[PDB]
């Protein structure tokens, strides 16, 4: 259809329209034309991308300023999804108006899932395919190929192919999704990685994940790009602290420093051989040093520092070399003390949290390092490896983890914390010490964003409660809501499970995780839900160790054999290529009419982005509160900050971590208001979380299922599926739930 | 295309309308 | 106003009804009864047993089947341990299929059921069947998972191209294979796909499936077929039958070869001519012009008669007044008439009784 706000024209691509998809566009428009930040939550059952899409689109378009967008999302597979929908909408769009309209829309990501090289692309690793693709474009090939022909070193043809045409002209004007992205630059010969990093400045659009955003190493290149009147929204926002928090942590282990060490060794010996050979390198690099030049005005636009700069950008020093690292030699005796200091320190016999300035005094009292010279060890370590003609990096690989620990212990001193354990795995033989800093505070990382950026959009659809967000990231909302879907008739029921048929409490505390009675309770749960559910049946469980461990118990008893008959198994795997073909298998099976049941995580790959909806989705077992593990030094620390900082108290915390993604996985199951599916938390304490699930979950639970058995749980699973399964009256639904042009007229009339 | 198709949401795409044909039957026969 | 929920309740009802149109419905029918016979048939959510249940209604569905649709064919297949087992070939006798059934009921369901298994040897079984004719199978389905040994898609594909048409009948919950299956091979209909909630509702159900299926515009496959009307034949002495090769009394003499036949309707044995009655082509003239809906007349206006035009019946005298009426002729009926009417007889007597 193609309805008007006060003053904005928005096309939307479907002849229906929900009344929640309308009342988000309000919203949404409300928050952009008054400025600042906002808030919203909207149900799983209805579409959040297309509205907001063709909400901002039409802003963009209508509004003189033509602000472009952001959009961040939490994993690729979202990106894929939003790129999907926009082409979609584009595609309407250009149907409606008689016209493509100029507009350009692409998606980001990193080279292992865009490089189309045959050699390089063939990688497990990521890194290895950033430093070959570096070896191929960082002009030094191109530089020795110029000078001489003879060379045997090799360039990519697809970087190649590029300066023959300009940026403008690298896509047609249009939505490239990755897909389409790949299948056209394989066409033509061309790297997407490049054309995508080379047309950020001008795309309408910008599509990519919290990363792109969150984490300095990657996000300084790419926002130095972005405009900074663009509007920025972020999607699926409720798990961003995790992301803010691991952009600013790092993990030394013993085989970490012992790599370093040779790295330093190896580093010594090239310098010694470039000494006697080719000096003038050195004197040059020292010589461009002394006057106070950095990594930017030395490192060419085409080149990249070795050493990804792992504090942000704002509280970079501006000042000259301290000195002391001015000569490699110099430098790398430093760099070795520095190693040899955190071997040392390796050897505590019992846990150890220490601040950044003790640990900077205790280091400037047992050896002679400053704070200052610390702060740049990235920066020269980045100008040297550029410098010493390195070409092969593979020995040098460690010494970024010390680079990277160094600059951010001498650069961050509140909200930080060190630990030190003498026991990485306290189920082990001999000891393994790991010393991890760790970030307590999760709005340092994203403060810069909510200073530059002036409208802020956090959408989701179950990021609940809204209070707790400002209160844990700095921020202000003019305004922070949550949307109750307007069903007909209930098409989810959520339920919650205390007990088994023999009216024993079930949980899933760790403690007890090898509790026979438990695992036979949750084990009758699983077969009496798969011999009911028709297609579909998605099970998270806490933990992967818990997961593991209550799967063997269930083969040894012999449940999963009584699940086989009925239903595949398919298994959530840490490898990640066998988990995709897993979920593309479950998939496959439950189209077929074979029926599928798929273990996960709760916390794992499947639930930060995989959909459930229709077919695949249909009942949703979540095998006790995704608790986190209480014992650990980390979590501790991070509850002690949140407790004395933000005043929140720690079991609060727990229990708001967990909900959140309890209510996540819950969440993965509706697409429209005709999906339906059941919803099963088998804890005994869940019975008292209700207000803390998402309002539209909440909505939905009644009273009588707070606390049921499975045989109840079971009988009225049957009743809800037999009842879903009739054909739904369409006067039901023709202006309550859904909206044609002319209702929608109507609501506008009343309301006005 | 296919991705596109599986994404889309179907329950606010317009109603499903039926095609079948209706038929008059005149009625017009001579005597025995 | 318990009275008055009955009497708005009655007007929901016919709310539906309101809507006919004479659409043109296939009457040559050539149905393939699937029936699920596997372990998940043993639940005793239908009392004795889903399988002696299914058995029951599929016998009296067969009985009304063959009443109301003379010059059609059924053929029976079952579910067993992932096989599909063929327990009746097509034909036109009523009388085998019934037997065919009575002998199914015994064995006890057990196994898994095919899907993919059923639909190709229901293929198999409509391939020898003429292009003016219609192809459908009625599958009965309790399990909610199917083991195959090939690709269903495939099988769906195929059955689209064969112009097939598929209902399925559940029991407990929806199947997506089920649903695509209905949804595709209707030409994106989906209100082929039905579960049941009750043993009433199954049985209205039933019933609803014994009504030939409107056929598609595009769809085309106009043709006139060849068929005779024998005349009876009163003999004194028994003579052999052409189609079973038994002694009976009397048969009928079809007009293209003069051999004899025991009962009709059915392909002559000789000359493969279709042999039928004027009576079985007149069971359908309904199905091709079906009576015009009847209008309730309000209160507020003067009625016609103190009785009922058909049956000469008193109107009850009370708040919402008992009449219908033919729009056609006008003529007030009582509403124990307008049933018998819209069920049972098919002619307006009001209209019949209108001289032009
Ligand atoms: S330039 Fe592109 S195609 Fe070539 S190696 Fe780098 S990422 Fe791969
Ligand atoms: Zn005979
Ligand atoms: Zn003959
Ligand atoms: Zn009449
Ligand atoms: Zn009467």
């Amino acid at each position: 259809m193609k309805f008007y706000i006060d003053d904005l024209p928005v096309l939307f691509p479907y002849p229906k329209i929900y009344p929640e998809q309308y009342n988000y566009m309000c919203d949404i428009k409300k928050t952009l034309d008054v400025g600042g930040n906002s808030i919203l939550e909207m149900p799983s059952g209805t579409g959040k991308t297309v509205s907001l899409l063709s909400l901002t689109i039409a802003y963009q378009m209508h509004y003189p300023e033509h602000r472009k967008i952001i959009y961040c999302s939490r994993t690729m597979s979202e990106i894929e999804k939003a790129l999907v929908e926009l082409e979609n909408l584009m595609d309407y769009r250009t149907k409606e108006l008689g016209y493509q309209e100029d507009f350009r829309g692409l998606g980001l990501t990193s080279r292992k899932n865009l490089c189309l090289h045959p050699e390089v692309s063939k990688e497990r690793k990521g890194t290895v395919v950033d430093e070959k693709c570096r070896r191929m474009t960082n002009g030094q090939a191109k530089r020795k190929l110029e000078e001489d022909p003879e060379a045997n070193v090799e360039l990519c043809e697809y970087h190649e192919n590029l300066y023959n045409i300009e940026v403008e002209d690298y896509l047609p004007k249009g939505v490239f999704s990755f897909e389409k992205l790949l299948k056209y630059c394989e066409e033509k010969t061309l790297c997407p990685y490049f054309i995508v990093r080379r047309m950020i400045s001008l795309c309408n659009i910008i599509i990519y994940s919290y990363h792109y955003l969150l984490d300095p190493k990657i996000a300084e290149r790419v926002s130095n790009e972005v405009s900074k009147d663009s509007i920025v929204i972020f999607d699926e926002a409720h798990n961003i602290d995790n992301v803010c928090i691991e952009s600013l942590s790092l993990d030394l282990t013993t085989d970490a420093l012992r790599r370093a060490t040779r790295g330093a060794n190896a580093l010594d010996e090239r310098i010694s051989e470039v000494r006697k050979v080719d000096s003038q390198k050195l004197q040059d690099e020292y010589e461009k040093l002394v006057q106070g030049l950095h990594s930017a005005d030395i490192l060419t636009d085409q080149e990249e520092p070795f050493v990804e700069t792992p504090v942000l950008p704002q509280d970079l020093l501006t000042e000259a070399i301290p000195g002391n690292i001015r000569r490699a030699e110099h430098f790398v005796s430093f760099l070795k003390r520095l190693i040899e200091y955190l071997k040392t320190r390796m050897k505590v016999l019992h846990v150890i949290s220490e601040t950044p300035k003790s640990f900077l005094q205790h280091l400037k009292q047992l050896t002679f390092i400053e704070r200052k010279p610390l702060r740049f060890c990235s920066e020269r370590l980045s100008l040297l490896v550029r410098t010493l003609e390195v070409t092969e990096v593979e020995d040098f690989t460690a010494l970024k983890d010390i680079a990277t620990f160094a600059t951010l212990i001498s650069t961050y001193e509140e909200g930080f914390l060190l630990i030190i354990e003498p026991y990485e795995i306290e189920n082990a033989a001999v000891p393994n010490p790991i010393m991890r800093f760790t970030c307590l505070d999760a709005s340092i990382a994203i403060k810069p964003v909510f200073e530059r950026f002036s409208s802020v959009i956090i959408t989701s659809g179950t990021i609940s409660p809204l209070d707790m967000y400002p209160r844990m990231l700095n921020f202000k909302t003019v305004l922070q809501k949550s949307y109750a879907m307007t069903l007909a008739k209930k098409s989810f029921l959520p339920m919650i499970i205390t007990k088994g048929s023999d009216q024993v409490a079930i949980s899933s505390r760790f403690e007890i995780r090898n509790d026979p009675s438990i695992v036979r309770n949750y084990g009758s749960m699983l077969v009496e839900f798969a011999k009911i559910t028709p297609d579909g049946m998605v099970v998270f469980f806490p933990s992967y160790l818990y997961m593991e461990s209550i799967v063997s118990m269930w083969q040894t008893m012999g449940i999963l054999d009584e699940v086989w008959k009925h239903k595949l198994i398919l298994v959530e795997t840490p490898d990640a290529q066998e988990t995709s073909l897993a979920l593309e298998t479950y998939r496959k099976a439950c189209s077929n009419g074979r029926g599928a049941i798929l273990l996960s995580v709760a916390r794992g790959k499947v639930s930060e982005g995989i959909d459930f909806d229709h077919q695949y989705g249909r009942t949703v077992l979540m095998i006790g509160i995704p608790f986190q593990y209480t014992e650990s030094r980390i979590l501790k620390a991070r509850l002690e900050f949140m407790r004395e900082n933000y005043r929140i108290r720690e079991n609060d915390f727990l229990s708001f971590d967990a909900m959140r993604h309890a209510a996540q996985c819950l969440g993965r199951v509706l697409r429209g208001k005709d999906d339906y599916g059941v919803m099963v938390l088998a804890d005994r304490r869940f019975s008292r979380k209700r207000s803390q699930l998402p309002k539209w979950i909440a909505q939905g639970l009644s009273d009588a299922d707070l606390n049921l058995s499975t045989d109840m749980a079971i009988s009225n699973t049957k009743q809800f599926l037999r009842t879903m399964a009739q054909p739904t009256d369409p006067k039901d639904q023709e202006g309550v739930s859904v909206w044609s042009y002319e209702d929608l007229i109507k609501h506008q009339n009343s309301r006005k | 295309n296919d991705e596109r198709n599986e994404l889309k949401i179907d329950d606010l795409n317009e109603s499903y309308k039926t095609n079948y044909a209706i038929i008059h039957l005149k009625r017009n026969a001579h005597e025995k | 106003a318990s009275l008055v929920a009955s009497i708005v309740e009655a007007r929901k009802k016919r709310t539906a009804k309101k809507n006919i149109t004479p659409y043109q419905r296939g009457i040559i029918r050539s149905l393939i009864l699937t029936l699920d016979c596997s372990e998940a048939m043993l639940e005793k959510d239908l009392r004795p047993n889903r399988h002696a249940m299914i058995i029951q209604y599929a016998i009296d569905f067969v009985h009304e089947f063959f009443d109301q649709n003379p010059i059609s064919q059924m053929g029976i297949i079952i579910m067993r341990n992932g096989l599909a087992q063929l327990v009746s070939q097509v034909s036109g006798n009523p009388q085998d299929h019934i037997d065919a059934l009575k002998s199914i009921r015994k064995q006890e369901p057990k196994g898994n059921p095919s899907l993919q298994n059923a639909l190709e040897m229901a293929r198999g079984l409509l391939l020898p069947v003429p292009a003016h004719c219609t192809r459908e199978v009625l599958i009965v389905f309790g399990s909610l998972s199917t083991t195959d040994p090939g690709d269903i898609h495939q099988t769906i594909d195929s059955l689209v191209s064969e112009k097939i048409r598929v209902k399925v009948l559940g029991l407990s919950a929806q199947v997506a294979i089920c649903k695509e299956l209905c949804k595709a091979t209707n030409y994106g209909d989906e209100s082929f796909y039905k579960i049941l909630l009750d043993e009433t509702h199954l049985k209205e159900l039933f019933n609803e499936a014994v009504t030939p299926l409107p056929v598609n515009k595009i769809n085309k496959g106009f043709t006139l077929v060849k068929m005779g009307f024998p005349t009876r034949i009163f003999e004194d002495t028994p003579t052999f039958c052409s189609c079973h090769s038994k002694l009976v009394y009397g048969g009928y003499f079809c007009p293209n070869c003069h051999s004899k036949v025991c009962s009709l309707p059915t392909v002559c044995p000789c000359c493969d001519l279709m042999l039928i009655l004027s009576t079985h082509l007149a069971r359908s003239y309904h199905h091709l012009m079906p009576l015009k809906t009847f209008a309730e007349v309000p209160t507020t206006e003067k009625f016609r008669s103190e009785d009922c035009f058909s049956c000469q019946s008193r109107f009850p005298i009370l708040l919402t007044s008992s009449r219908y009426r033919c729009e056609d002729c006008k003529q007030e009926f009582c509403v124990d008439c307008d049933v018998f009417i819209h069920e049972i007889l098919h002619n307006c007597p009001g209209c019949e009784s209108k001289p032009v």
